[PDB]
């Protein structure tokens, strides 16, 4: 009872930022994995209506010309960081001349992850995937509104993460290429959804230093499809 | 210190010495005043070096970050409002931008032509240098809309030609870039030494 | 337990001041709407005028600019300085960047003044929403919403207030090339689709149309009857 | 009134080879015909693979340079890595632009190793303007050294002159004939030269003795 | 433009000229440079008049709010400290002549304020451009415990030899008497020196000018 | 216990205005006045609230407030918090005809002050204005303009007003009386004067105790005319000589 | 509610507002001081009793003039008036030098209760429980206001707060009427000002102030007892 | 240097603008256009340094494009005259002044056109002609001497031929390209370009 | 300087009822004219006037300036403005501005509000107000300026004489300045009536 958020708890620990990872179940659920080829993401765009654009919210966003992103939880919170960021990219690429690292980019909002200031009033509960390739190849980062960052081979978040990251770490392979990775992509994707595929149900996002960017293109979902 | 840009019937053909030199006392002669903003644009070097660089990266600050969000055509007009007014703030403080904006319009070629005093307008031809004044002479006497790429590639740089051959700040090497609709193209990198017999005879 | 809310979320996750707020554009005034390829409509009422009063002063829907206009819900209190807010900035758009005022550009503008209007303890929070009725440049056809949260969405068709999913099932047969053709069936199917919507009654109904990129016209009662004489002409010739 | 900037004498020159990077600065400090010291070396060693040399004002050239190692464990202990050198090259023009209104008075020519293992050189001037070259002569004695260095090296002001690469030892041997022609006019090049040789094994100096007047 | 003052047994008489000559003629004929402090104190203007006439009243701003809170009647130290202390504030940018004087309980003190705010207790003192010939007739002619009439006589006299001595002043000599019980003032007293009068009147008759349009507007 | 808290900054809990419903019942409290369509012209009345006769009544206009040559309005609520709002956009009036030398027109006159109130309604936990004040004038496009201000942002302008909650009575003998395009002003005035007498709790309609301002268009002067009781007198004679015509009949 | 919250004040479910109500249900519990605005002139009589014989009356006054041809007295609690005292002070002699005139008491009444206004409304917070009895004489037409905490000012030809306001209100509602004789209508206001007040009235006990068209002049005990009672 | 012919008829205003923006000797831009709309009822002229010519030409473009639609009717040509003073007001003191020449013409419903005058002094003077720029002798010994106000918009151009053919007399200036409007109750309305003969 | 730049000169002289106030109505940039329908005294409420001579925009300003807070005194209580309010309402606002003061000739001529007494005041660009009860003097010959005026200016003068007295001296003083000229208006108030009248001037 009493619970005092961001002064502790008579145990205790923070309790809002645990309702922060509440705030990532309510989102649409994003299914990324990192391969020595390239990084291969999947995210349920979960249309509500037809009067829905499918273009119009996106979960997968570029921060940076070698950087790409996927939001989680909370929208306008994420384009807020996702934009913020893309100006630090910006200012990364002046004074070094180089591209900002995937690295970086983690400990820039993870400086401003929790402010208590005017912003993250109250704090921002969404989480934020970083994708892209750096001087290391392709990398996929995990990050959540606590700020927490630890490198994932393969990460899951929104609805059906906990039942997605069953039977991923289970059916996933570190050292094999993106051939056998297109294909267990659209497993763990046609576990958790329970309606038919088509382009306009979810979004596919892969990065690859040779083949890019790509990102990701029009019409190649519809392709993935056929391909069962 | 000869730099001209006109507009034609394809994109808009940049061509400036790289001759940099403080008085008659030859110091670098590989001075680029030919920057590539973005693959799809070019900009210029005029008065103060990093004057001209400073904003052309600060105007490449906002093009990026409005590219990602959106990758919308952007207009001139966002470019010439946001950078005029910015650099008129410091009118008289000794900054001085010679700058011409260059590229390719979805619609078609333009050319625009910048100035740190607030001076900027849209025009066939902008030329700005010492033996600039020989250049106007030149080509504009046979200057014209319709003239080829391939023409448009000997008449810019016997401008040059013109310029650089006796003057103090001039000479060097020639940077040559054609605009098209996927932007510029890179042509040659000429020398003086090399201009005086190609178009001599 | 449960305190509320003030800023910070709620234990299950979600707020309470917000969806405490949504309510309010359900019991605001309603709106319709559709889009076409090149001439939109769109439709408010809602009014409760009995013309004894100042039919000037009740007027709410306005226009930024002849490209773009603003469509809100619910009190206008709010709403005003919604419309005085967004004209400031889509003249900035207009200044800075000449060019015609992109959607995505105002809509973020509105979103994230929307986002910090619900931060501080502080700025009150929008118990209101809004939809940007306009059209794209060349003629293409733009129509996008607002939420409590400072978040925008596109819509094929304008549907809120009461009945949101009931009139969203009848723009399904809006999807068809048909509509619209032509200005005058869509007109009626605006007619048709407001019919279940409250009293529908005549009186308070305001469509305004605009077609391509020329500015709009609220509907005076007359075109408005022929529009409706056509419309009940096809309902007695359907049998 | 009182003028923040004057000039201490010195010349730096420092010329990139292929895949080395010679920098020398005579290490001489005077104003007019008394020397401060005779010893005060004019390149300063950011890295192994950057060494970047200082001329002019000397109260810039302590700040200048120990802000830039302030800054090298900045982008260090950031990105766990060193910084590259065109970093450096844009750092620097983006903090020069920012005291356009006040600026350093320094001359400083950076060459050492970059990213690929390879020599360059960037001419420094006060607003913050740079270029990759191949070899750049600073300081006051530079009016000597630029007609007879294109000559020697740029195979310039002559009929058929090959261009012939630069030997490591060949670089040695005509940097010194420069500056012996240099400190027989210029009375700011003298007493002992430091010269500065990057290379990609470490760091090499050597102190080369002139005349003292 | 001169103002001067002397302190006799009974209290102090303070004068000042009524011309403010701007450039070679006369601009202001008649003014009253004599400015309100306190009932007990009285401040003669001089130098910049708009200037000088919003920092006397200043002043005694400071002071009304000052004397009738406390209730008792105020002292020349205070408004000797306030004038000096805005002035050097100013560092001299406020062109200030003045003379500040008045009875008090301890009895009457006279101040020569400068404008640079420097003050100096003086039983006599001339400021202005007429002040050189103010100063001797004080200087040679005054002497402690001076009679009423005696320093009456003893100002005009230094003002009528002042006003014949300077450029600039003329016109009306004025006389303010200064105690503890009798407080006066009195304005116009002599005018020491006139103009020219013309060798004839010349009238302006109709005839010799016409007339454009004319407009009426009446009122209530 | 959800909405028991005090607030006043963020809203209610089922979409409602938290505070607004209240700020209309101040509205209620103890106030008076009314208003009409009138052509070349206009009329606005107001109501004493001591009926004391040993006021001195020297504040003129009081309930009717002129903040502009041509405009002007009547307080009704708190006359402490109101009369911040007169002097606010009076200066802001005043800053207008300062800046384009033309008299404001009403249209964003009214919505400014209407703004003004909004933002002390919104944040900052500031008390909300529970006073709403009338506006009459002219412009150079509409004409003749009506508004009334709202604690909430909206204004409750339109061509005829309820104050208090006590005038629903003459709401409901406007929509009744309502006309169009017949002044006479006097029509209205006699028609005011049976909104007094009748709809209002005080009867007999006491001079003292009442007010009446109306403004006649008049280029360019545009008079206002403060009367205040000298021929209201004759007027409550006139009246009641309607009512004793009126007992004639039956 | 609530609802109101503060700032610039506080909230009541019905009327009014609460809190600060009972700041004045102290202004009723302060000092009574009468008032009369008579013929050319305002005549102010005040109520002042010392706890004990060893206090002295000369010390502390009740009456403290802003101006020489404005006077006042305050009906209610303690140094609040004081501070408003220092306020007008400053308040007062800023816009008398604004344009070096005083320029009628209407506009003082309008500039001087205007920032007394915001600072007895606006949340102070704890509030102030004086009011003012405002005087002066402007254009041969001299004016007698109340004012009070909530900002309400009026008009009155006799007045009283503090004690009696519920008794003296309704006599001089009775008793006077209209304008009457100047001295016959401080006989009246002075016969409910005693109505109240203690059976032991001496020099100390009370004190009255006037306002001449000449400019105000501050009594004293000595020539009030030495006046009459009954003071006419 | 140069200047706007200011001409003024009773149902119309009569404006020419010089399409050369060069400098030095050459030609640089033929084809600029100095004329701004920023209404059809008001036009906007001005000359003087670029910078402030060209932001004085953004703010009360957008500021009267601004209080159009926001009470659905344009500024009256008073109050926008007064409206740019505040914006010169500010300019004779500040921290960065700006310099404008020219004036601003315009068109009311109800008072008919009306031509203001605008100065970098912030001065504002209502007068049917002015004549600024080195012309200015110039066009006041042809102006002065056969003036019509009454004339029709067709004869003003007629009178303004005797202007553009006293351009040039001792003047060894050029600015062949000359782009001429015309102000009515319809707005602005495009007019032919004259060109005069270099040889 | 500022003043001579767009020229002009306020002349105000005091009737014995009735009080007159004149300025020229020439307006134009050094020697160079613009236009003659320029406004320089401005009304201010009922039956009083202002002069101004010096820059249009200290003249402008000034007068949008003073009519801003004149207004706002004006609707918080109906009454009308003193001539001595005025006079301390333009000297406080010309003195708002120490280093920065407007280049202008304030003169302040009109009647009283209570009662039909006339009175005159100017005031220096710095906010100095210069008293003088009737006549003041001004104009470019210095034998015309003081020597005329002294028997031109009667102790009690009527409208009549009052305006052939200004005539001439705006005629003598101005039209013989090359540059000065283009008709003077004459401003005559009284408690009946106010009357506007304009000098003739030759146009060279």
């Amino acid at each position: 009872y009493d619970r005092g958020v961001n002064t502790f708890s008579p145990e205790g620990r923070l309790f809002q930022v645990e309702y922060a990872i509440e705030a990532i179940k309510l989102g649409s659920t994003a299914i990324g994995i990192q391969t020595s080829e390239g990084v291969c993401l999947a995210v349920e765009k979960r249309i509500t209506s037809p009067l829905m654009e499918p273009s119009s919210i996106e979960k997968i966003v570029e921060i940076d010309a070698h950087i790409g992103c996927a939001m989680s939880g909370l929208i306008a919170d994420a384009k807020t960081l996702i934009d913020k960021a893309r100006v630090e990219t910006q200012n990364h690429w002046f004074t070094y001349n180089e591209t900002m690292t995937v690295e970086s980019v983690t400990q820039a909002v993870s400086n401003l992850a929790l402010q208590f200031g005017e912003e993250d009033s109250r704090p921002f509960g969404v989480a934020l995937l970083f994708g892209g390739v750096d001087e290391k190849g392709p990398q996929l980062f995990h990050m959540d509104p606590s700020g927490t960052f630890v490198q994932c081979d393969a990460r899951a978040i929104g609805s059906a993460s906990e039942g997605a990251q069953s039977s991923l770490q289970e059916v996933y392979h570190k050292s094999m290429t993106l051939k056998e990775a297109i294909k267990s992509s659209l497993i763990i994707l046609k576990q958790v959804m329970e309606e038919k595929l088509n382009a306009t149900n979810i979004e596919l996002a892969t990065v690859q230093p040779g083949q890019n960017f790509h990102m990701f293109t029009k019409e190649e979902l519809e392709e993935v499809i056929k391909d069962i | 210190t000869t730099t001209l840009a006109f507009k034609f019937r394809h994109g808009v053909i940049v061509a400036a010495d790289s001759r940099a030199t403080a008085g008659a006392y030859i110091a670098s002669q590989t001075v680029k005043k030919v920057i590539e903003i973005n693959p799809y644009l070019l900009g210029t070097m005029a008065g103060g070096a990093a004057d001209c660089s400073f904003w052309e990266r600060l105007l490449a600050r906002q093009c990026r970050i409005y590219e990602l969000r959106n990758k919308e055509r952007i207009s001139v007009a966002a470019a010439s409002k946001l950078l005029a007014n910015m650099v008129y703030q410091y009118k008289g403080m000794g900054l001085s931008m010679g700058t011409m904006i260059c590229g390719w319009d979805k619609r078609g070629p333009g050319l625009y032509y910048v100035d740190s005093e607030g001076n900027r307008i849209s025009g066939a031809t902008f030329s700005v240098g010492s033996g600039s004044v020989y250049a106007y002479g030149v080509m504009d006497r046979g200057y014209s809309y319709d003239l080829e790429v391939e023409q448009a590639y000997d008449l810019a740089r016997r401008a040059i030609y013109q310029a650089t051959y006796r003057d103090a700040y001039s000479g060097g090497a020639v940077n040559l870039y054609h605009v098209r609709e996927d932007g510029w193209i890179r042509v040659s990198s000429d020398n003086v030494a090399d201009l005086h017999e190609k178009y001599s005879g | 337990s449960y305190d509320r809310a003030i800023t910070v979320f709620s234990p299950d996750g979600h707020l309470f001041q917000v969806e405490y707020a949504q309510e309010a554009v359900k019991k605001g005034s309603t709106a319709v709407g559709v889009r076409g390829r090149d001439i939109v409509v769109l439709g408010v009422e809602k009014k409760s005028v009995a013309k004894l009063q100042d039919e000037r002063t009740v007027r709410k829907i306005c226009a930024l600019d002849d490209n773009v206009c603003m469509a809100f819900a619910g009190l206008t209190a709010d709403a005003r300085i919604v419309i005085n807010r967004a004209r400031v900035e889509c003249q900035s758009h207009r200044l800075t960047v000449e060019d015609p005022v992109t959607v995505e550009y105002i809509t973020r503008y509105i979103a994230s003044l929307k986002q910090r209007y619900t931060q501080s303890n502080g700025r009150r929070p929008f118990g209101i929403s809004a939809l940007i009725v306009g059209f794209d440049f060349d003629g293409t056809p733009r129509l996008y919403q607002t939420d409590p949260s400072g978040t925008y969405h596109a819509w094929k068709a304008n549907a809120i207030g009461r009945g949101a999913k009931s009139v969203r099932e009848f723009l399904e047969k809006n999807y068809t090339d048909e509509a619209i053709e032509t200005d005058d069936l869509t007109i009626k199917l605006v007619i048709k689709a407001l019919l279940e919507v409250v009293q529908s009654g005549g009186k308070n109904i305001e469509l305004a149309v605009m077609r391509r990129d020329q500015s709009l016209k609220i509907l005076n009662p007359e075109e408005i009857e022929k529009y409706v004489a056509e419309i009940e002409k096809e309902k007695e010739e359907n049998e | 009134r009182f003028s923040p900037y004057v000039f201490n004498g010195g010349t730096i020159l420092a010329i990139a080879g292929e895949d080395f990077a010679i920098v020398a600065s005579d290490t001489r400090l005077s104003e007019g015909f008394s020397i401060h010291t005779r010893d005060s070396p004019k390149c300063y060693k950011l890295t192994d693979k950057t060494v970047i040399g200082c001329s002019g004002f000397h109260g810039d050239c302590l700040t200048l340079t120990k802000i830039i190692e302030a800054r090298l464990k900045m982008y260090k202990h950031s990105n766990n890595k060193a910084m590259t050198t065109g970093a450096i090259a844009a750092m620097l023009s983006t903090i020069l632009y920012s005291r356009r209104f006040f600026p350093y008075y320094v001359y400083n020519i950076i060459g050492g190793l970059d990213e690929e293992g390879k020599g360059a050189v960037y001419s420094f001037d006060p607003v913050g303007s740079y270029q990759r070259d191949s070899f750049k002569a600073g300081g006051s004695a530079s009016a000597m050294l630029q007609p007879l260095l294109d000559n020697q090296v740029g195979f310039k002001n002559m009929q058929n002159v090959e261009h012939v690469p630069l030997s490591l030892d060949r670089a040695m041997r005509l940097v010194k004939d420069v500056f012996i022609s240099a400190a027989e006019r210029d009375v700011y090049t003298g007493d002992a030269l430091r010269i500065c040789i990057v290379t990609k094994e470490g760091i090499r100096e050597e102190t080369v003795s002139l005349r003292k007047d | 433009t001169t103002i001067a003052g002397v302190v006799y047994k009974d209290g102090i008489v303070l004068g000042a000229d009524t011309r403010a000559t701007e450039g070679m003629v006369v601009a202001d004929k008649n003014c009253s440079k004599i400015h309100f402090i306190s009932p007990n104190i009285y401040c003669c203007g001089a130098g910049t008049a708009a200037d000088t006439d919003m920092t006397t009243q200043l002043i005694s701003s400071n002071l009304e709010l000052h004397s009738l809170s406390t209730g008792r009647l105020p002292r020349v130290v205070t408004a000797n400290r306030m004038l000096k202390q805005m002035l050097f504030r100013y560092q001299g940018y406020i062109g200030a002549a003045l003379v500040l004087g008045g009875v008090d309980v301890t009895g009457p003190h006279l101040y020569s304020i400068y404008p640079h705010g420097s003050t100096d207790k003086l039983p006599y003192v001339t400021m202005g451009s007429g002040s050189l010939a103010a100063m001797a007739v004080f200087e040679d002619k005054f002497r402690p415990d001076m009679e009423e009439e005696e320093a009456k006589n003893l100002v005009s006299e230094a003002i009528a030899a002042g006003i014949f001595n300077d450029l600039g002043s003329g016109s009306n000599i004025d006389l303010c008497v200064i105690s503890k019980n009798k407080l006066d003032f009195l304005r116009p007293y002599t005018v020491p020196n006139k103009k020219g009068t013309r060798l004839g009147r010349y009238r302006c008759e109709k005839g010799t000018t016409a007339v454009l349009t004319e407009k009426i507007t009446p009122l209530e | 216990s959800r909405r028991y808290d005090s607030r006043t900054t963020i809203f209610s809990p089922e979409g409602r205005l938290y505070q607004v419903e209240y700020a209309m019942e101040a509205i209620g409290h103890a106030g008076t006045c009314l208003g009409i369509l009138a052509n070349d012209g206009v009329l606005l009345a107001a109501e004493r609230r001591n009926i004391h006769k040993l006021l001195d009544e020297v504040f003129f206009s009081e309930k009717i407030y002129k903040l502009n040559e041509d405009m002007a309005c009547s307080v009704a609520g708190i006359t402490s918090d109101a009369n911040v709002l007169t002097n606010e956009l009076r200066l802001i009036a005043q800053r207008y005809l300062l800046q384009y030398q033309e008299p404001i027109p009403c249209e964003q006159l009214v919505t400014a002050l209407c703004d003004i109130k909004q933002a002390y309604t919104q944040f900052g936990g500031k008390r909300p204005f529970g006073v709403s004040l009338l506006y009459i004038g002219w412009d150079k496009h509409y004409g003749f303009q009506l508004y009334q201000s709202d604690p909430s942002g909206n204004y409750g302008g339109w061509k005829a007003t309820c104050i208090g909650n006590n005038s629903a009575a003459a709401v409901s003998m406007l929509k009744q009386d309502y006309k169009e395009g017949e002044m006479t002003l006097k029509s209205a005035l006699a028609l005011a004067i049976k909104v007094l007498n009748k709809t209002m709790d005080v009867s007999k309609l006491s001079a003292e105790k009442v007010e009446i301002a109306t403004l006649t268009r008049e280029n360019g002067k545009t008079v206002i005319r403060v009367l205040k009781q000298k021929e209201v007198e004759q007027l409550i004679k006139k009246h009641e000589e309607e009512e004793a015509k009126a007992e004639r009949e039956k | 509610e609530r609802g109101y919250s503060f700032s610039l004040t506080t909230f009541s479910p019905s009327g009014k507002l609460v809190q600060i109500e009972y700041a004045l249900a102290a202004v009723a519990g302060g000092a009574p001081s009468v008032g009369i605005k008579a013929a050319n002139g305002v005549v102010l009589a005040t109520e002042k009793k010392q706890k004990s014989i060893l206090y002295d009356e000369r010390s502390v006054h009740k009456v403290e003039p802003i101006t020489k041809h404005i006077g006042l007295v305050y009906s209610g609690m303690g140094p609040d008036y004081r501070v408003l005292v220092h306020r007008a002070r400053k308040l007062a002699q800023q816009y008398y030098l604004v344009y070096q005139e005083p320029i009628p008491t209407a506009q003082l009444v309008q500039r001087v209760a205007s920032v007394m206004q915001e600072y007895t409304q606006s949340g102070g917070v704890r509030p102030f429980g004086v009011s003012l009895l405002i005087c002066g004489w402007n254009e041969g037409r001299p004016y007698l206001f109340q004012s009070d905490p909530s900002g309400a000012y009026f008009a009155w030809k006799a007045t009283a707060m503090g004690k009696n306001y519920v008794n003296g209100k309704t006599f001089l509602e009775k008793r006077y009427n209209e304008d009457l004789e100047l001295e016959d209508a401080i006989h009246t206001a002075i016969l409910t000002l005693k109505e109240s007040f203690e059976g032991q009235m001496t020099e100390d006990n009370i004190e009255v102030g006037i306002c001449n068209e000449a400019g105000f002049r501050r009594l004293t005990p000595t020539e009030v007892k030495d006046y009459l009672a009954a003071i006419a | 240097m140069e200047y706007l012919i200011g001409i003024q008829g009773p149902d119309y205003v009569l404006v020419a603008s010089d399409r050369v923006a060069a400098s030095n000797i050459v030609q640089m831009k033929d084809d600029h256009d100095k004329m701004f709309k920023m209404s059809e009822k008001i036009l906007l002229l001005c000359v003087g340094e670029a910078g402030d010519t060209v932001q004085f030409a953004e703010y009360i473009q957008k500021n009267v494009q601004l209080y159009k639609m926001r009470n659905g009717y344009e500024l009256s040509p008073t109050a926008a005259a007064n409206f740019t003073r505040r914006n010169l007001a500010d300019c004779l003191r500040s921290r960065t002044p700006y310099h404008v020449n020219l004036l601003l013409a315009g068109y009311d419903e109800h008072e008919g056109p009306a031509l203001y005058y605008m100065d970098y002094l912030a001065a504002l003077a209502k007068a049917p002609f002015a004549a600024h720029g080195y012309g200015a002798f110039l066009t006041l010994s042809i102006l002065d001497r056969y003036y019509t106000p009454t004339i029709s918009r067709e004869r003003a151009v007629e009178l303004l031929r005797k202007c553009l053919e006293e351009l040039q007399k001792r003047f060894i200036l050029n600015l062949p390209t000359f782009s001429v409007r015309i102000i009515d109750k319809n707005g602005i309305h495009d007019l032919d370009n004259i060109s005069f003969p270099k040889q | 300087s500022i003043m001579s730049y767009n020229g002009g000169a306020v002349m105000a002289m005091k009737g014995k009822n009735c009080v007159a106030i004149a300025a020229d109505r020439r307006f134009g940039i050094q020697a160079q004219m613009v236009t003659t329908d320029f406004q320089k005294i401005f009304p201010m409420g009922d039956r009083l006037y202002i002069g101004l001579a010096g820059l249009a925009t200290d003249v402008q300003t000034v007068a949008q300036r003073l009519k801003f807070r004149l207004n706002l005194y004006e609707l918080k209580e109906g009454r009308q403005i003193k001539p001595y309010t005025l006079m301390s309402m333009v000297a406080n606002l010309l003195y708002e501005k120490r280093f920065g003061p407007y280049y202008t000739e304030p003169v302040i001529a009109g009647l009283d509000p209570k009662t039909f007494k006339p009175f005159i005041c100017s005031l220096d660009l710095i906010g100095c107000p210069m008293v003088t009860d009737d006549f003041v003097v001004s104009g470019t010959c210095a034998e015309q300026m003081y020597g005329m005026c002294e028997s031109l200016w009667e102790p009690n003068m009527d409208p009549d004489h009052l305006f052939e007295t200004i005539s001439q001296a705006m005629l003598n003083a101005v039209d013989r300045d090359a540059v000065s000229g283009m008709g003077v208006i004459v401003h005559i108030i009284e408690k009946d009536k106010i009357t506007t009248r304009t000098l003739k001037a030759r146009m060279d």
